[PDB]
């Protein structure tokens, strides 16, 4: 049911490189012609010059056109499979752009839910596992049907018993491999539950060795690491003689057709066997054109099998990535009001509420006014939905309720054109640029470096400058050429501060932060919080006495909403 | 190359059950050559004899070859597929072994410098993909080498011009399309791996700074740099698969120049035979058959980097050396602690921090030490020593006025009983979670124990028989910190460091915890490092500190004053 409706979504996302797709089929058919060319010719020469014995130069015709049926089988190896790449990119290159877009336009609240390490695997791992399904699996699962029926074709004119052994075993293929997938499927549940706990068993181990140390059971788990895989060969080893079993079966009907195709024609050039041709005299020509084919009507479904771990693959990483693109998301209106002015906002609410993605609200009916230019600090119990207000006010939930910004509704707000007035500082500092000097010049890139120089100095992230060793310019990548919590979260205060901003949002700044840069974050955004309206989130109840208007939330609502009384 | 030499003496712990794996893929080649080339000669011995020679002509010995030849080839494949990955299966598990023998030693500090999260993956499957050298390396190239050799050994018994070049064309394509292929897709092997983990991080930064970057506006300029980082990382695909295109259709004019070679020259004359009939088949279909051996050749050396890659990422990771070493004194653990260090001094590797700036204390047998110090302190580093993650440079650290370091590892481990801040769980039985702890538990003890921690809703049902960890029974915080306690209450160590016991629990968890520490860890010397000011109101000495230094020590008072 469901197995079944995932393999339907990978036939709609084969719509962009259906032409690609068709001429993988097309080249599979003329790969096929070609192989009957190659065979047929081969006869004709082998026949000519061991019965007739006609010399070398003689079939020179035959060789001239031996050699071009041999150079255009491997050109069209060559352009095959290179279609059938460029088939297969075209699927990746135009999900993994529907993946981003519907990542970006679900917004940071969206993106924050799980890990960014396990939204890397949908991106990179889950998506390119469906290379091989539309590259080397579609493609060679219709050489697998036209091939061996090309084949028969042809050799179905010269014997109607050769090309009957080939056709013979074209249904007992699939019969002794459901004969054969009842032990395997029976085994591939019994033994399923242990394996997917043995399989992880050495990373489990592997990770906390911390723990392992500390109790002194280092030397004890090498022999728990010994009986699970002891444990893991024994079971997958009864999973694989039925694995092994179901493949060999067709290695059993490529040997007995080539034995089969062997004796017949053997006995039948003797005299014994006279049933297959059509009363005229079986050939040599006509028997190494049957079995050179012979191997050659088996390879097409012995690939197949080969590339059929990607048919599963590709079906597992399309549970992910459907699921993902089947989640109902709810995000904010796209506006297209503008702000008339850059001066400080009046922010107003009244019975306002914020959804989720998910759909629930976090904050509950909450009515506040702020008026222009005045810093309001807001504070209250953990969990209690403090931080979605602030979230709300950036443009990254969707609200039903009333929230204008300086008279006009948030909804009708452009968010390219009212993030230009909006500044942030989160409370975990996210540094995406490459080097530290485009950080601070996250907001705008070419600002003169005159500029710069002032901004700098206002977070006091100079300070620390000659303890990195390039300076200003150096590198901050997360790898190998980090920052002080404390260090690079005052380069993220600079970067808020570059560009002035009629809103500024604080999320926390000081958390977990050492006793020196808490100083000299909080004191480099206690006067940038005066210029424009402010509307802080802080865990310390201290010093907050210079705070306009404190909101206290328990719940998502505004319960205590005093000046520090 | 040379990085597979510690590698390759693991292989040889099972070395008769490789070779048979290889053996067997020889054999099931050389049937599948020899059933085509029999059936080959097959009918053209008897189509050249007709019926005239049924009398003359033996047909029964080449008829039952070909039914020896095909039952030995599928019975073949069958015995080879599973005697080859029983074979790896075996190798597996002493590739296990030796990792996990080596990573342990420096478990705590070679591993801090890396990253926890992809060195950890990494590491698996850079063991999974050494386990893979027999199957995609080593069993084509040597059983292809060999499957060349009987069959030119084999064809010179007829002529010898002939062997020798069917032969030497498919050994000079065996030595040869490896390596000039592995030489000409090695630039795209380090560039595709190097832009991978390019746009890794590059997708990274775009979805952990998504709220940093749509305020700024960079959201739709940095996903076009890392849109192009995708069009520069899918054209470094492409110019791999353009690698194998070539393979496949060079390996097919190869093994179509054999062919034509064979119909050719083998028509001249086979063996000195002016007309050698049947034999110009015998020639020609085994150049057809004998180039599926080298099918897996060429994929093959390639799949040999990618094992070189892994095991030197590996053998650098496992050879660097302990930071610290336990001399086997066989010393005995005594009923007591007495916990004093004179004076130590220590630095992070590669970091100016210097966080213990040379403190000082004594913790007598019995007493309940609460360092106290808020985050940042390096008050964890104090507990790092005790265990001796790490050893202090110019620093002396005593127990039971004997030396930290003369104590064997043996001895240390069941001397002090460390609850972690991270306690993991091992994703086993809860019984086997439990007995990490103390081996030699009955299993009365442990329900027992686990009753007065007051973790009962995990013996409620299946309590030791139930899976916890991954794909089984998740503990939640704060019931996670009871089984850290449960685990060293059971190890029954004299000395007990607590490092944060209570970080993230809610009020009426913490109360219970520091009521369940005082009451069960009595008479055990107890060293217990938090930021929070609750409990300390039982505990017999208090040490109050700031970057690596006592400042506020002595105080038997409930918490610094200034803190309250």
């Amino acid at each position: 049911s469901r197995q079944k409706e995932l393999t339907r979504w990978l036939k709609q996302q084969s719509v962009i490189s259906q032409r690609w797709l068709n001429i993988s089929r097309l080249l599979g058919f003329v790969s096929g012609i070609l192989i009957i060319a190659q065979a047929w010719f081969m006869a004709r020469i082998l026949q000519h010059m061991i019965m007739e014995n006609i010399p070398r130069e003689a079939l020179l015709l035959p060789f001239t056109l031996l050699v071009l049926t041999f150079v255009l089988r491997a050109w069209v190896v060559w352009l095959r499979e290179r279609v059938g790449y460029h088939a297969g990119q075209h699927i990746r290159f135009a999900i993994r752009r529907q993946v981003l877009d519907r990542l970006q336009q679900a917004g940071p609240a969206w993106i924050q839910g799980k890990p960014a390490g396990s939204w890397a695997t949908l991106v990179l791992e889950q998506i390119d596992d469906m290379h091989d399904y539309y590259a080397r699996y579609l493609p060679q699962m219709a050489l697998a049907v036209s091939v061996p029926l090309l084949i028969v074709v042809a050799i179905f004119p010269s014997n109607w018993a050769a090309a009957l052994i080939l056709l013979g075993t074209a249904p007992l293929i699939p019969l002794f491999m459901a004969l054969v997938g009842m032990g395997a499927a029976d085994a591939n549940r019994r033994n399923f539950l242990a394996l997917a706990r043995l399989s992880g068993h050495f990373l489990d181990r592997l990770r906390g060795m911390e723990t392992l140390r500390i109790f002194g059971r280092g030397e004890a788990e090498i022999e728990s690491i010994r009986s699970a895989s002891e444990d893991f060969r024994q079971r997958t080893m009864e999973v694989l003689r039925l694995a092994f079993l179901s493949s060999g079966i067709l290695e059993f009907f490529t040997s007995l057709s080539i034995a089969l195709v062997a004796v017949y024609f053997g006995f039948s050039y003797l005299g014994e066997l006279d049933f297959g041709h059509y009363d005229t005299g079986v050939t040599l020509a006509a028997g190494f054109l049957a079995l050179i084919l012979a191997p050659e009507f088996f390879q097409p479904l012995r690939d197949l099998g080969t590339f059929y771990h990607a048919k599963a693959q590709a079906v597992g990483a399309a549970d992910s990535l459907k699921t993902f693109m089947e989640t109902p998301l709810a995000h904010p209106q796209r506006g297209e009001a503008e702000l008339a002015s850059t001066d400080p906002v009046t922010i107003e609410a009244e019975e306002l509420f914020i959804t989720s993605p998910e759909g629930k609200t976090l904050a509950g009916p909450l009515n506040f006014t702020l008026p222009a230019g005045q810093r309001a600090v807001l504070v209250g119990r953990s969990g209690s939905g403090k931080s979605s207000l602030l979230n709300a006010l950036s443009g990254f939930l969707s609200y039903q309720g009333s929230l204008r910004i300086n008279g006009i509704e948030l909804r009708d707000l452009s968010p390219e054109s009212w993030r230009k007035h909006l500044s942030w500082v989160g409370q975990n500092p996210q540094l995406p640029a490459a080097t530290l000097r485009d950080n601070v010049l996250l907001a705008r890139p070419d600002a003169s470096e005159q500029e710069l120089q002032a901004a700098l100095d206002n977070a006091w992230v100079s300070e620390f400058l000659p303890l990195l060793p390039q300076g200003v310019d150096t590198p901050v990548g997360d790898q190998a050429a980090r920052l002080s919590v404390g260090q690079a979260q005052r380069v993220a205060v600079a970067r808020a501060l570059l560009n002035p901003c009629s809103l500024l949002l604080l999320d926390e700044p000081a958390a977990s932060l050492d006793a020196h840069s808490e100083q000299r974050v909080m004191e480099a955004l206690n006067a940038a919080s005066l210029r424009q309206t402010t509307l802080m989130v802080t865990h310390q109840l201290e010093d907050l006495a210079d705070w306009d208007v404190i909101w206290v939330m328990q719940d998502g609502r505004i319960i205590e909403q005093g000046r520090y009384a | 190359m040379r990085a597979l030499l510690p590698y390759l003496a693991l292989y040889k712990r099972h070395k008769w059950m490789l070779s048979l794996g290889i053996v067997l893929a020889i054999v099931t080649l050389l049937a599948s050559i020899g059933l085509l080339t029999l059936s080959g000669w097959f009918l053209s011995a008897s189509a050249v004899a007709g019926v005239a020679g049924l009398y003359s002509f033996n047909y029964m010995l080449p008829a039952a070859g070909v039914r020896g030849a095909a039952i030995t080839r599928t019975a073949g494949r069958y015995f080879e597929r599973l005697v080859s990955h029983d074979a790896t299966f075996r190798v597996l598990q002493h590739l296990r072994i030796y990792t996990f023998s080596k990573l342990l030693p420096l478990s705590p500090a070679g591993l801090a410098r890396y990253r926890q999260g992809e060195l950890l993956n990494r590491v698996v499957a850079d063991v999974d993909t050494l386990d893979h050298l027999y199957l995609r390396v080593i069993s084509p190239l040597v059983g292809a080498f060999v499957v060349i050799m009987v069959v030119t050994i084999g064809l010179s018994f007829l002529d010898f011009t002939l062997a020798f070049t069917l032969g030497g064309i498919m050994l000079l394509t065996l030595f040869l399309m490896p390596p000039l292929f592995y030489r000409a897709g090695k630039s795209t092997g380090q560039n595709l791996t190097h832009l991978r983990g390019q746009y890794r991080q590059q997708l990274t930064a775009w979805l952990q700074g998504q709220a940093e970057l749509t305020i700024f506006g960079a959201s739709d300029r940095y996903r076009t740099q890392l849109e192009n980082t995708e069009i520069q990382w899918l054209e470094a695909q492409r110019r791999q698969s353009e690698l194998t295109a070539l393979s496949q259709a060079i390996m097919l004019l190869i093994g179509a120049l054999a062919v034509i070679l064979m119909l050719w020259m083998a028509s001249g004359g086979v063996g000195g035979n002016a007309q050698p009939g049947a034999l110009i088949a015998l020639f020609v279909f085994c150049a057809l058959a004998a180039f599926e051996a080298l099918a897996p050749v060429t994929g093959a050396f390639q799949h040999l980097g990618q094992v070189i890659a892994s095991a030197v990422r590996i053998s650098d990771l496992t050879d660097q050396k302990p930071e610290v070493t336990f001399p086997d004194t066989q010393t005995r653990v005594a009923d007591r602690v007495s916990l004093t260090l004179r004076d130590v001094q220590f630095t992070y590797p590669e970091q100016s921090q210097q966080a213990l700036k040379g403190i000082s204390l004594q913790v007598n047998a019995g007493e309940h030490i609460a360092i106290l110090g808020r985050t940042g302190c390096g008050k964890s580093t104090l507990l790092q020593q005790l265990t001796r993650a790490w050893d202090p440079q110019q620093g002396e650290i005593l127990l039971n006025d004997s030396p930290i370091a003369s104590l064997n590892e043996a001895a240390l481990r069941q001397t002090i009983s460390v609850v972690p801040q991270r306690v993991h769980l091992f994703s086993a039985t809860l019984r086997d979670n439990l007995l990490l702890a103390s081996p030699g538990s009955s299993d009365e003890a442990l329900s027992e124990i686990l009753r007065r921690v007051g973790l009962e809703k995990l013996l409620e049902d299946a309590g030791l028989n139930s899976w916890l960890g991954e794909g089984g029974r998740q503990l939640s915080g704060g019931e996670l910190r009871r089984l850290a306690i449960a685990r060293a209450l059971l190890h029954d160590a004299p000395l007990v460091l607590l490092d944060q016991p209570t970080e993230g629990l809610d009020a009426t968890t913490e109360s219970q915890i520091l009521e369940l520490l005082a009451e069960m860890m009595r008479e055990k010397t107890v060293l217990m490092v938090t930021h929070r000011l609750r409990g300390l109101s039982r505990f017999q000495q208090i040490i109050v500190m700031d970057n690596g230094q006592i400042i506020e020590q002595g105080t038997h008072a409930e918490l610094l004053a200034r803190q309250g």
